[PDB]
């Protein structure tokens, strides 16, 4: 394909989160995730993280029960029949912008915004792409692309137009921690939430790692040691043919 | 009987009884390593089942 | 001003990067060009200067992409 | 069949083979592994460098001529010769 | 007589681990087996645990995926393992077919473990394509859609075989749910497939890099092959860790965590890297019935092979010409796997029919003739 | 036998010095030591 | 001294402290019965007597530390044991009811008896010597010494012959109770308190003994595999036993293995004057490849005549030297060595092996 | 009792009056350990030598043992004392009788006995088990020489050897039979008459694991030995090593006792009849000793078989012998010492052994009260210190394809 | 495989006509250098594909000298391949050491095999 | 037994989507939900049948023809999908005048083939069977 289908390869930004040995910043996470109600809710749905799967990692039980309760989610129906609607819970599942695919496509010019919450493996670049995507779009379009009425111009995305538009501007949140609000920290904030979304096994995934890296490299030598030993009587063995 | 080959640089320099010990620290060493990794990975498993 | 906008400005300016940005501004002003006549409508193959911006914008990734989180 | 267990194994009958050998706990292991694993595998790399090197030559020269040309092919100036295919 | 051996059951587990009389001189290639084995193992361990949640339903096959990633305690483990382990058990089968092919390992007096082999190989294959339909990303829908494409393409009962297989008019809930019974399944008659290779390869024993027979000097098993087994074993786990805790996804394919679609197909489609190569002769043949018979002759040409080698050595390892074959045929065949998931453009067409046209030459013209060539050239330079 | 009880001394040893050199390599980052910022 | 049976018992001191008790069945060896039934016989002593089983009799003498064994010699049974001095009152007890009430169960003569004494006799035919050596007592003692020492096939003898055969012998006069190391008046006691006191003076029917019928000039010829070994045999009264032993000791005997000696000088000769209650033989043997033993052979006879009596005269004190080496506590010896010429031209002569290069008896 | 007489050469003699015949013998030390590969066998070479000469009536024989060699002059008692002087000329002359010597006919007679020991099978499997269990040290050689080293001995070579190790310090004269002590010993002292010198310094020997494998398929059966580094004569545990042999004692199939033998061992093979015979003995040296065992296998399938009970019995050793078993070892340990000394030319054997070797003879009255003294306890001990988990030496000669290589029986020395 | 009398059969096509001669014995030699089995102590023969009736038959008839000999090579090959080392220059098997002893058995092999096999369909 | 493998009621019917061919008109969008996807369809005009059979499939880029498309004469269909790649189908407009492929505002012919705009290929046809005076899909 050409080299504008394939959608320009994003760089690897030494993300916090890269090396081996290195988790997810969790003050990145809480960050991305404010950022994320901020401006991604208004189209992005985000459904398969839960609030509970906030606490102990960008926010403390009360935090996510607290926002829990700020939405409202429908219940099982009065003895009645009525609906009933219920304050939201921890078990609940953050709620999309959107009741149907139809809504979201009718309130979009017909694109259709993807669940977030597996966009950092469901991509190619992952985090990193999510971030060129966020701050690839260039004031003045290359000379000479003309875009379907709608669609914005983002080098990053295959074919070279995207309905999204660029949505981070600075200081368009104010952080909770005094944080400054440039696009590029909204946007790295963003995307590393969007990883941990996508990836809410990292850290304990990484830890468990290294210590199995630890253990069987210990035992790979152990057992290197073992062999050898065990082999020096055949690889010493010494032969002598004396016929007649 | 004859001539045997001449080992002189093969042989090891340490005790006869203390390099089957530390042989046998290696072993039991390997096998209780592994034996943690199995008993991380079953109960990580059986975790499932909870 | 955000880093990454600062960081883009100064790797374009850097040497490695001036061949790209050079033809892609004269690739702009050839496309232009090509939008001057009446007949562009018309025109099967109308130019654009996509794979020069490409070539620009990764020439200056691979400059910004090491330094940017040192700024965050 | 053409091996049989420990006391038959099929090979044709042996004499005069004396086969001697020492115990471990009596030899030093890893006798020469540092120096073997750099000398001995550099040996046994370079006698078998050129039957993985040609071929992989020649099939990595086909596959960067064709991944070369494809490149050339969708740019600006590969429109034309992309259309005559 | 020791426990050991009198116990029917220790004895046939002597035979095979403890007293099997291997061969003094094989290499560390010789334990891929044991590998395989243990890959086996791990692919229905955690994969019996992956049914213990993954629900077959078509509206639930990839939301039950992500419920075993986000939700079971170690379900993310689970997962990984069975994936990455299932990726690193056609990397060690690839590599005992390269050993089998390199030593003569598929010659006279194992030709029918051979033949075991390939079997096994064609079984694996379906498994993990099969498994891999389960998980229902786009890429997982839309492979399953062009498979059964393609097998639609039989003269006569190939209008009929398909619904067969659909379960319906289109890849949908019973073709799944049919998937998920089957992938349970035939891991299981691969075992048994398994145990005939064990049968097999018992009965004549194993060869050797030097080709010569092993028989003048024969070790046993227990302490010897076995500390080697374990060697590999544990390259094999921290390789199969660096993968399963550090970039899991990295052999997987990212179109495959968005949820399939029929109405939207994915920018390309290209399967599990493993079955890459054959997917690219299957598209360098242009006639459907061509592209699938050529296929499935790719795979099946294995068996004419031991009857192509009309080599009087055994192996390569003493072979010029015949090594130079060998290694060009594994770079044709890397470089099939790679012609796989590139989209079919000016070049590579050309170069793909190439690559399978060199890939059947190997064994129905390269092996014969060069085999006979070097059976002449020792016999002219020897006297 | 005494591979069971043993298995736990070399599990637990590994254990709390991966848990006890991944919270220092990555105080910084970890949550419990973040938390306090946003209180 | 003696019990009312007439059995004989005789007792000296042994130089190490051992008791090498030995009961001497006088003519119920090879030369009695027919052929192979004393064989059997010495292999049916030790297992199951009416006191006590084999593995219980093998097992507390094991624990005594004492061995016993059976040995088949073509005058007389020999049932020998050796332990420690303070073990005489069980070992003596057991050998009694060895020689009474011995079970002989046919499953010993199956599982135990038959096997062993076929093996036994394999292995000792084996031995080119010895197959020569028991033609040569065959061709020269037709019947009686020259029955076979072993138990053979082409003779089958069933159980109950080996059992009559040790009825109707074993009998009071036909035993010989003899030790080294133990008092003889202790012995007197604890043989008259066994089992020994039980047996008849006499057997009532059988041990007919025979004369001996001395043949010579005869020869046979063996084939065999491997080895091959050419044998000359000399018949001698038993008063010409100090003549051969002089001639024995003075060109070599089995007894002396030395070199220096006339018959010592050519590869695998040796020469021996097999002893016995009322003939013996002088076997000058020579073994080895078939064309070695060709020429061996007659050297060895060139040799054996042609000794000079000054030499003869010489090896005197060798040959008693030979003999008090012979005389173990089983077989008792009493020969005089005289220097007194031995002839030699009366010989019996056998070959086995390779029958198409051993020389025949008329080349000696 | 001894008597050292001028010259410094010590007359040692065990006189009992009811031995059957006499002997008396002069014995010098340095068997094979003494010599070195070039120049091996020339020890026994000499010994034929000397023992060849008249013997006025005796019967004249060499001893060539691995680390002493002597001549050994039989005859009855009444003639013992010629005999001494016979000897004490026979080496008082050595040199001179070494010298008129045509050393070719001698040379045949130690190639033949070389060949000897390497057709008989446990002769040729204990030889070379000697020689790899102790290889690099003299040690290793075998006592009678090999049949190329043998064939390139010359006289020069013999008169050296005579020169360093035929002196007083390093010669005996041992006797046994009935006579009197002081008789033999004047008639000696009148007639020795033998160089001076140093007592030749013993060379050193340790024992290496190792495994010789002299694979002959032509043979019928599957000759093997296993052992382990043994008690010398000098350990006070030479009796405790020999007691420990006899726990599992002999074993023949086709004896009649086969059946009722007491070694567990016994019992255990002859459920399928694993191995046709096998012996334990426990060879000791100056300083340094081999205990194991001897075997034949007639089925060439069931050598591993055999391996694997005997090492496992062996285990048995350090944990479950019982008191029968250590009571019957002690017995037939007694016995069999009381039998090796009746011979008056044993007899004569052991005390220049001994007396050379460790310089003092325990009588066989205090081996005897040595041997009572041995509880379980010190047996266990014992096989803990010596024989549980210590490396094996193993020989093997024909259809030993299923004897499995070291690791496997070596492992066997510690399983439980 | 292919028959050691068709093999024999190609090679004295090519020995006979002196320009395939001089063009291929040289290379042949080349080759066989190249081959790296003499490195091993391995001849040619010790190579053959054994686990075959005819070939099984063929060392069956083997002199002793040659059979213990080739039990000795074929123990000294998997030796060296087991401790990944090769043997000097000065103890490989020489050109001239690789003298074809066992052809001439296979060959008779395959005779009587052949014979068999032409009167089975007389 | 194996034919359990085949479609089950719940699939071999209800999969076949039976709609009355006669209820739709001529000019509006019977736009109909077929195969588990869109399943847009007009029973042809006779203008418009007899305008198709004129129409020259050689002029048109991609090689089909009306004839080939429809099954049955007046009564046919397309799947939902404007252009190859997925775009929602407007009605009546494009090059001549039958749909727009708004979603890239691309031209659909009356044929459905990609007569214009960004369709890599034709827009495809839901199960093309439709029979009688009844639709099938
Ligand atoms: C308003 C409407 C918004 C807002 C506030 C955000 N997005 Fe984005 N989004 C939106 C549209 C119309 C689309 C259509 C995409 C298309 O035309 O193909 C999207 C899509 C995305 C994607 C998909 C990228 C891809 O498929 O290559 C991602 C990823 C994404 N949106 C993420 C995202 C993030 C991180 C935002 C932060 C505030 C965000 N969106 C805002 C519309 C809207
Ligand atoms: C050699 C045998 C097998 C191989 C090679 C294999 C391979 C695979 C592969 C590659 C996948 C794709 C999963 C993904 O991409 O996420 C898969 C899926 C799956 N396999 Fe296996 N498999 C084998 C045996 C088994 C067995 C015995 C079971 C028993 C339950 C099993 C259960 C599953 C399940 C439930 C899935 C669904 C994947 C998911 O839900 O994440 N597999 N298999
Ligand atoms: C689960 C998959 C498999 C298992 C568990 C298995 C098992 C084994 C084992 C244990 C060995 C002995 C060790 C070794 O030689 O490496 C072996 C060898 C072999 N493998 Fe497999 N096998 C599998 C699949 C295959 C396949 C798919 C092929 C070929 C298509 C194959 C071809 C062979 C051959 C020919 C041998 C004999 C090698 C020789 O003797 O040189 N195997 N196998
Ligand atoms: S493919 Fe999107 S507009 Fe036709």
């Amino acid at each position: 394909m050409t080299a504008a289908e394939h959608g320009l390869h994003p760089p690897a930004y030494n993300w916090p989160h890269n090396g081996m040995f290195e988790t997810f910043d969790h003050a990145s996470i809480r960050r991305g995730f404010q950022v994320y109600r901020e401006v991604c809710a208004a189209c992005h749905s985000l459904d398969r993280i839960a609030w509970r799967n906030l606490v102990g990692v960008s926010h403390t039980t009360s935090e996510a029960k607290a926002m829990a309760e700020e939405l409202e989610y429908d219940d099982e129906p009065d003895d009645e029949g009525k609906p009933r609607k219920r304050p939201g819970k921890l078990a609940d599942y953050i709620p999309g912008p959107y009741e149907n695919e139809q809504a979201a496509r009718a309130a979009n010019q017909g694109a259709y915004p993807p669940d977030l919450s597996l966009i950092v493996k469901a991509r190619h670049g992952g985090s990193d792409y999510i971030f060129s995507l966020l701050t690839g779009y260039p004031d003045e379009p290359p000379a000479g692309v003309v875009l379907p009425e709608g669609s914005n111009y983002n080098p990053y995305f295959p074919g070279g137009a995207i309905a999204m538009g660029r949505v981070l501007f600075d200081d368009l949140v104010e952080y909770e921690d005094g944080t400054p609000a440039t696009t590029s920290q909204m946007a790295k904030d963003v995307s590393t939430f969007l990883n941990w979304a996508s990836e809410p096994e990292h850290d304990d995934r990484k830890k468990w790692g290294l210590k199995a890296l630890v253990v069987l490299s210990s035992l790979y030598l152990l057992s290197i040691w073992v062999k050898r030993f065990k082999w020096t009587p055949i690889k010493n063995r010494k032969f002598r043919f004396d016929p007649p | 009987n004859y001539q045997q080959p001449d080992y002189s640089s093969y042989l090891n320099n340490k005790s006869g009884q203390g390099s089957r010990n530390f042989t046998y620290f290696m072993v039991g060493s390997m096998g209780l390593l592994s034996a943690a990794g199995a008993k991380s990975t079953v109960e990580a498993f059986l975790s499932s089942f909870a | 001003a955000d880093p990454l906008d600062t960081l883009r400005e100064e790797c374009t300016k850097t040497a490695a990067c001036k061949p790209f940005d050079h033809h892609f501004h004269e690739c702009i002003e050839r496309v232009t060009k090509e939008q001057e006549e009446p007949d562009y409508e018309h025109k099967h193959y109308k130019e654009d200067c996509i794979e020069e911006f490409f070539h620009l914008q990764h020439c200056v990734n691979d400059c910004v992409a090491p330094r940017l989180f040192n700024r965050l | 069949t053409y091996m049989g267990w420990w006391g038959s194994l099929g090979s044709p009958k042996q004499k005069y083979i004396t086969q001697y050998t020492i115990s471990p706990y009596a030899a030093k292991p890893l006798k020469g592994a540092a120096y073997n694993a750099v000398f001995n595998t550099f040996r046994r790399t370079k006698n078998q460098f050129l039957y993985v090197a040609i071929p992989f030559v020649v099939v990595w020269s086909i596959w960067t001529r064709a991944r070369d040309y494809n490149e050339y092919l969708y740019t600006k100036e590969g429109r034309e010769e992309l259309e005559r295919v | 007589m020791p426990t050991r051996k009198s116990n029917t059951y220790l004895s046939l587990v002597n035979s095979y681990l403890i007293d099997s009389p291997q061969p003094s001189s094989i290499n560390y290639w010789w334990n891929l087996g044991s590998l395989l084995g243990l890959c086996l193992v791990i692919q229905i361990a955690s994969g019996v645990f992956l049914a213990m949640h993954y629900s077959s339903n078509i509206e639930l096959a990839f939301d039950s995926v992500e419920h075993i990633m986000r939700d079971v305690n170690a379900g993310w483990l689970i997962r990984y393992i069975h994936a990455n382990g299932a990726s690193f058990f056609f990397i060690c089968m690839y590599l005992h077919i390269g050993k089998a092919l390199y030593y003569g390992s598929y010659k006279q007096p194992r030709v029918m473990l051979w033949v075991i082999g390939v079997v096994i190989f064609i079984l694996t294959m379906a498994i993990a394509f099969m498994g891999y339909c389960l998980v229902y990303g786009q890429m997982s829908h839309w492979g399953a859609t062009v498979i059964t494409n393609l097998l639609s393409a039989i003269p006569f009962i190939g209008n009929d075989i398909v619904p067969f297989i659909w379960g319906g008019f289109s890849v949908s809930n019973p073709t799944i749910q049919r998937f998920f019974a089957l992938h349970f399944l035939l891991p299981f008659i691969l075992a048994a497939l398994v145990c005939m290779h064990l049968m097999a390869l018992h009965v004549h024993g194993s060869s050797n890099p030097v080709g010569i027979t092993g028989n003048i000097d024969r070790l046993p098993m227990h302490p010897y092959f076995i500390f080697k087994d374990l060697i590999t074993v544990f390259v094999f786990l921290l390789i199969f860790s660096l993968f399963v805790f550090y970039s899991p996804n990295t052999l997987g394919h990212p179109d495959n965590y968005i949820p399939g679609n029929p109405m939207v197909t994915p920018p390309s489609i290209v399967p599990e890297w493993y079955l890459l190569p054959f997917y690219a002769i299957l598209r360098s043949i242009p006639d459907k019935l061509g592209g699938v018979i050529a296929m499935f002759g790719a795979i099946l040409i294995l068996l004419s092979l031991p009857y192509t080698d009309r080599s009087i050595i055994r192996g390569n390892s003493f072979k010029v010409l015949s090594k130079l074959a060998f290694y060009l045929f594994v770079f044709n065949f890397i470089l099939l796997g790679n012609l796989g998931q590139l989209h079919v453009e000016v070049p590579y067409i050309q170069l793909g029919q190439f690559a399978t046209a060199y890939y059947f030459a190997h064994y129905i013209i390269v092996v014969p003739v060069i085999s006979t060539l070097e059976n002449i050239l020792y016999y002219i330079g020897t006297q | 036998a005494t591979i069971f009880g043993g298995a736990f001394a070399f599990q637990g040893f590994f254990d709390v010095a991966v848990n006890k050199w991944w919270e220092e390599h990555n105080k910084a980052k970890l949550w419990k030591n973040v938390k306090g910022k946003f209180l | 001294s003696s019990i009312p049976n007439s059995v004989k018992i005789a007792a000296k001191e042994s130089a190490t402290d051992l008791t090498k008790l030995s009961v001497i069945i006088n003519n119920a060896g090879s030369k009695t019965g027919k052929s192979g039934v004393s064989h059997l016989l010495s292999k049916f002593t030790f297992l199951n007597n009416g006191a006590k089983s084999a593995l219980r009799f093998t097992r507390e003498s094991e624990l005594l530390g004492g061995t016993f064994e059976s040995k088949v010699t073509r005058d007389a049974l020999i049932l020998n044991t050796t332990f420690l001095k303070q073990d005489l009152p069980y070992y003596v007890e057991a050998l009694g009811n060895v020689v009474s009430n011995t079970q002989f169960a046919p499953h010993e003569f199956n599982e135990i008896v038959l096997p062993t004494a076929n093996a036994e006799t394999k292995l000792a035919n084996a031995n080119p010597a010895f197959k020569g050596v028991e033609k040569l007592h065959e061709i020269t003692f037709r019947r009686g010494l020259g029955n076979p020492l072993f138990y053979n096939e082409s003779t089958p003898i069933k159980l109950e012959e080996v059992a009559q055969f040790s009825k109707e012998q074993f009998s009071g006069e036909n035993i010989s109770i003899v030790a080294e190391g133990a008092n003889e008046e202790d012995l007197t006691k604890f043989v008259s308190e066994s089992a020994f006191c039980y047996l008849p003076s006499s057997s009532s029917n059988g041990a007919k003994a025979l004369p001996t019928n001395t043949f010579t000039g005869q020869e046979a010829r063996v084939p065999s595999s491997g080895a091959s070994s050419a044998l000359i045999g000399i018949p001698v009264k038993p008063a010409d036993f100090g003549k051969y032993e002089v001639l024995s000791a003075a060109i070599g005997t089995s007894t002396l293995p030395s070199t220096s000696t006339p018959l010592a000088q050519i590869p695998g000769a040796t020469s021996h004057l097999y002893k016995y209650q009322d003939a013996g033989l002088f076997v000058i043997s020579v073994s080895g490849e078939a064309s070695q033993v060709a020429q061996g052979i007659k050297q060895a006879k060139s040799v054996a005549e042609s000794v000079s009596s000054s030499a003869l005269s010489e090896a005197v004190k060798a040959a008693e030297l030979s003999v008090a080496l012979q005389s173990t506590v089983d077989s008792p010896l009493n020969v005089k060595v005289v220097a007194e010429e031995a002839p030699i031209s009366k010989f019996n002569y056998v070959a086995v092996g390779d029958l198409d290069v051993l020389p025949y008896a008329d080349e000696l | 009792k001894y008597t050292t007489l001028s010259n410094g050469v010590t007359v040692a003699t065990e006189t009992n009056p009811a031995a059957k015949t006499s002997s008396v013998g002069l014995f010098f030390g340095a068997g094979s350990r003494s010599e070195h590969s070039h120049s091996n066998g020339i020890s026994a070479l000499t010994t034929n030598v000397l023992a060849s000469q008249s013997a006025k009536g005796s019967l004249l024989t060499a001893k060539n043992d691995r680390e002493f060699n002597g001549i050994i002059a039989q005859t009855t008692n009444d003639n013992i004392t010629e005999a001494g002087k016979l000897i004490a000329s026979i080496a008082s002359n050595a040199v001179d009788i070494v010298e008129k010597t045509d050393l070719t006919k001698h040379k045949q007679y130690l190639s033949a006995q070389a060949s000897a020991v390497e057709a008989d099978p446990k002769s040729k499997v204990l030889s070379h088990l000697y020689s790899s269990a102790f290889q690099g040290y003299s040690l290793a050689l075998p006592t009678l020489g090999t049949t190329e080293s043998v064939e390139n001995l010359e006289n020069q070579d013999s008169l050296r050897h005579l020169a360093k190790h035929l002196v007083n310090n390093n010669t005996v004269i041992a006797a046994s039979g009935n006579f009197d002590h002081d008789k033999l010993a004047d008639a000696i002292e009148a007639n020795l008459k033998i160089a001076e010198g140093v007592k030749p310094e013993i060379k050193p020997a340790s024992f290496l694991g190792s495994e010789v494998r002299m694979r002959d398929d032509t043979l019928p059966k599957a000759y093997i030995s296993i052992a382990v580094h043994g008690e010398g004569l000098n350990s006070p545990n030479y009796y405790l090593a020999k007691v420990a042999a006899a726990i599992y004692g002999d074993f023949y199939l086709h004896s009649t006792i086969a059946k009722f033998t007491s070694p567990k061992l016994a019992s255990i093979v002859q459920e399928y009849n694993i191995v046709e015979s096998y012996n334990h003995y426990s060879k000791s040296f100056s300083d340094t000793g081999i205990w194991g065992y001897y075997a034949e296998i007639a089925d060439k399938f069931t050598v591993d078989d055999f391996t694997h009970f005997s090492l496992k019995e062996w285990n048995r050793l350090s944990i479950s012998i019982s008191e029968a078993e250590v009571a019957r070892a002690k017995a037939q340990v007694k016995t069999a010492l009381a039998k090796e000394l009746a011979n008056s030319f044993a007899v004569t054997s052991d005390i220049a052994e001994k007396v050379l070797l460790v310089g003092h003879r325990q009588s066989l009255r205090e081996a005897f009260e040595k041997i009572d003294a041995i509880k379980v306890n010190d047996v266990k001990e014992w096989g803990k210190s010596k024989v549980w988990d210590r490396d094996i030496v193993i020989s093997g000669t024909g259809l030993i394809e299923d004897l499995l290589d070291y690791n496997r029986n070596r492992n066997e020395m510690a399983m439980m | 495989v292919q028959s050691m009398t068709s093999v024999v059969k190609a090679a004295n096509f090519i020995l006979a006509r002196p320009t395939l001669s001089k063009i291929i014995t040289p290379l042949a030699q080349k080759f066989t250098a190249y081959a790296g089995y003499r490195e091993m102590g391995l001849k040619f023969n010790d190579l053959l594909l054994e686990e075959t009736p005819i070939m099984q038959t063929a060392i069956k008839r083997l002199p002793s000298e040659l059979n213990y000999s080739r039990n000795f090579r074929i123990l000294t090959a998997h030796q060296l391949a087991l401790s990944h080392q090769l043997l000097p220059a000065e103890k490989a098997v020489k050109p001239e050491e690789d003298d074809n002893y066992l052809i001439p058995y296979i060959l008779e092999a395959e005779k009587e095999a052949f014979e068999k096999a032409e009167l089975d369909n007389i």
